[PDB]
DNA sequence: CCCTGGAGAATCCCGGTGCCGAGGCCGCTCAATTGGTCGTAGACAGCTCTAGCACCGCTTAAACGCACGTACGCGCTGTCCCCCGCGTTTTAACCGCCAAGGGGATTACTCCCTAGTCTCCAGGCACGTGTCAGATATATACATCCTGTTCTAGAGCGGC
DNA sequence: CCGCTCTAGAACAGGATGTATATATCTGACACGTGCCTGGAGACTAGGGAGTAATCCCCTTGGCGGTTAAAACGCGGGGGACAGCGCGTACGTGCGTTTAAGCGGTGCTAGAGCTGTCTACGACCAATTGAGCGGCCTCGGCACCGGGATTCTCCAGGG
């Protein structure tokens, strides 16, 4: 699996950005926009391994993940 | 014969107001999905995934990237500005401390 | 005591220069006059 | 003859430096003090303090209104502005959630 | 215990900016840093207040105001 | 250049289908409920004594206020290049369908080590104190910043 | 067309005031020593929760076509970020003056530990029992599909 940051496409960057009440967006903000996202997606993911290696499972589960977001101050509803 | 020719700003304004109610995911399954093996590879071989673990995972994603946009976006007009720029989210992740 | 007394061209001499720094009084005693303060520091010297 | 007559911005230079370096509280201890008696009033009217009790308000404050100022500090240059405002702080407390 | 909030004076609003690293203070970020300080001791305080109703206790100790600014994210060594 | 009428297109109100997730029902079984019984944390009463509250000298560095000007927030201009709206053509996204096989979930046997005491003793804590690095103090000394004077380059003017 | 004088940008040196240090000396907590003494450790008893083994069924990955929604490319163009300029005001700098912060002192009591005391209270043990949830039956609210429409918006014409 290479060239997988790709995949939040410009239009995706562009949708997130009008939910955010986002007038315009500029052509360096989308390349920005996906290392914040991998980033992020490196903390939780990261953490989330941890909590599925402790509890000796090869698959991770979605309440990992909701652990993984809850000691970071971002708890999640619904799952 | 003359094309409509909207101008720039209304029909994003439109966009924004059409996806402020709506609640349907924006990032599409499978290329968040392969984002997150990737992801994962680096730290982990052998990984595996559930359906509602990647849900989890992009729900919180995108909306943590909407509250982002919403204070990125707040900083554009604190600058006298609509256009976001890279910088503005560098600005928006040093307040929160990120 | 008084608000102006000086040998040379007075500039508010109390008892120190007002609107100066603590760095530059002289305590000497000469001939000292006021002149209604040097005809108003020379006319506001010579209007700038 | 003239003063030294520092530009705007020599001296703040200069106090930056000094107050980024010596850990001295800033705000005087009982003017600080008399603010927690009067606020906490509103919740209890026979309540006391220690002395270590408004001292550790007083460095918790500081150091938010510190990081406070930092954040607005950064807004600024952001805004392409050297002049902190007003509106920089309610963004500051909003991107950081405190409204 | 009337006008209080002026005992953050001028100058001591002053030497904060200074500490983090401000160039140029405004004459109306005054108003608006106390108005702040206000908001923020009124929460922490109370919270305080809730620790020390709770423990049986009269006056409020520092310890009290170590959990009081832990259990929002703002922990302080040194007591 | 600004006000107003008409029409193109994305959006909003509405009739008909239905279907698949939400509402309702049956066991029933396992966790909620009833009664008793003690070890024990906790409310209550008296002592106290160590730290906070209130007022007082004083003095002195901190703070309010006024005069002045120059870095800077803010108002205004253009542009051009950076970003949006739309036509076209790929492109991989989603749902439609099928197995696969690691793997989550459950049950059971058993085995280590952690719950719970007895005794003690050696490391940890309260007290006491000589002491050695930090702060106050001050002439000395940096040390960079502001400003004045001079050097040299550039444009304008006049003569040949 | 060339030389001469005027003017101004800029490098450079000197003065100024707030800090960097070299002792002198105080000084006040720092760490060492001591005396305990109170909590961890050796040893022991007992039992219970997970390691491991087995099963199982289940659920995520790989793997296909189909299709139509959408990413991507490109053209037109259009409104905005920013370089730049001008105004002005309002905040930097500086001391005069005032005024309260803080150090030190004294007195009082508000009340938090501290020690008994006695007392209801909740974990635990028999004994039990009744609606929560897995599952099944039913059913209707809004997704979907269109149909129509007000209805808000841009382009063109007129004053």
């Amino acid at each position: 699996l290479r060239d997988n940051i790709q995949g939040i496409t410009k239009p995706a960057i562009r949708r997130l950005a009008r939910r955010g009440g986002v007038k315009r967006i500029s052509g360096l903000i989308y390349e920005e926009t996906r290392g914040v996202l991998k980033v992020f997606l490196e903390n939780v993911i990261r953490d989330a391994v941890t909590y599925t290696e402790h509890a000796k499972r090869k698959t991770v589960t979605a309440m990992d993940v909701v652990y993984a977001l809850k000691r970071q101050g971002r708890t999640l509803y619904g799952f | 014969k003359k094309p409509h020719r909207y101008r720039p700003g209304t029909v994003a304004l439109r966009e924004i107001r059409r996806y402020q109610k709506s609640t349907e995911l924006l990032i599409r399954k499978l290329p968040f999905q392969r984002l997150v093996r990737e992801i994962a590879q680096d730290f982990k071989t052998d990984l595996r995934f559930q359906s509602s673990a990647v849900m989890a995972l992009q729900e919180a994603s995108e909306a943590y990237l909407v509250a982002l946009f919403e204070d990125t976006n707040l900083a554009a007009i604190h600058a006298k500005r609509v256009t976001i720029m890279p910088k503005d989210i560098q600005l928006a992740r040093r307040i929160r401390g990120e | 005591g008084g608000r102006c007394l000086a040998f040379h061209g007075p500039l508010m001499y109390e008892a120190h220069y007002q609107g100066w720094k603590s760095s530059w009084d002289e305590w000497v005693g000469y001939d000292r006059i006021r002149a209604y303060n040097e005809e108003n520091i020379a006319m506001k010297k010579r209007l700038a």
